[PDB]
């Protein structure tokens, strides 16, 4: 999973 | 290229993280918290974040082992962004 944030 | 400590400080912000322990790895067989993808126009590129620093710390909060949505909420919570991470 990859979150901008 | 050998790991070296260091504290970058933001101002979205362009940066995706990926992995987290319980989670599917960023690489090999490491659990650690990683910058997946850094976007050229962010406050983080300007203050030197890069692809594959792992990160240990969001302004106090430990994010050595722990688990992802730990990082994201850590990251949304801290103006003033102390990261510290390990680069290779």
């Amino acid at each position: 999973i990859e979150s901008k944030v | 290229i050998e790991e070296e400590e260091l504290t970058l400080t933001i101002l979205g912000l362009g940066i995706s993280i990926a992995g987290g322990k319980g989670s599917t790895p960023y690489k090999g067989d490491d659990e650690g918290i990683f910058i997946s993808r850094v976007s050229e126009e962010g406050p983080a590129a300007r203050a030197g974040v890069r692809v594959g620093d792992k990160l240990l710390e969001v302004n106090g909060v430990a994010l050595q082992g722990a688990e992802h949505h730990e990082a994201v909420e850590a990251l949304r919570g801290a103006t003033a962004v102390q990261m510290r991470v390990w680069r290779e």
